[PDB]
């Protein structure tokens, strides 16, 4: 009923502002879409689930995300992803670490705000 | 992975 898409709204407001910020902090935009394939030919034989910020955004639209620890798995599944296919020596492995150093400083607020709409 | 760069 109303109550209830009222509540999955302002929660997907809390969960964009922070896809935002994640975006905004990510200036070279490596995360921002799918890996190109066409550049990287062996991405997928390396990366079972690839995730990228315009799918989060794309299963943000849709409501697909019903609990904040739904969106932190493909915030993770991103960095993990970067850490999985890149040698460490490399500016996408650098980015991934500085991208999981900014997201475990916001996430602690962000993730009450979250709880906060249902409270 | 073979490396993007
Ligand atoms: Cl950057
Ligand atoms: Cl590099």
């Amino acid at each position: 009923g109303y109550d209830e898409i009222e509540e999955l709204k302002s929660k997907n407001e809390v969960l964009t502002n922070l896809l935002n910020k994640l975006i905004a902090f990510d200036k070279k935009r490596i995360f921002l879409y799918p890996v190109n394939v066409q550049l990287v030919p062996d991405y997928l034989n390396v990366i079972k689930e690839p995730m990228d910020f315009t799918t989060m955004k794309q299963k943000l639209q849709n409501f697909k995300y019903k609990s904040f620890q739904e969106f932190e798995k493909d915030v993770l599944l991103i960095i993990n992803n970067c850490y999985t296919y890149n040698d460490p020596s490399t500016i996408y492995y650098k980015f991934a670490e500085d991208i999981e150093t900014y997201y475990k400083k916001l996430n602690i607020k962000i993730q009450t705000k979250y709880m906060n709409i249902h409270l | 992975g073979r490396g993007k760069g």
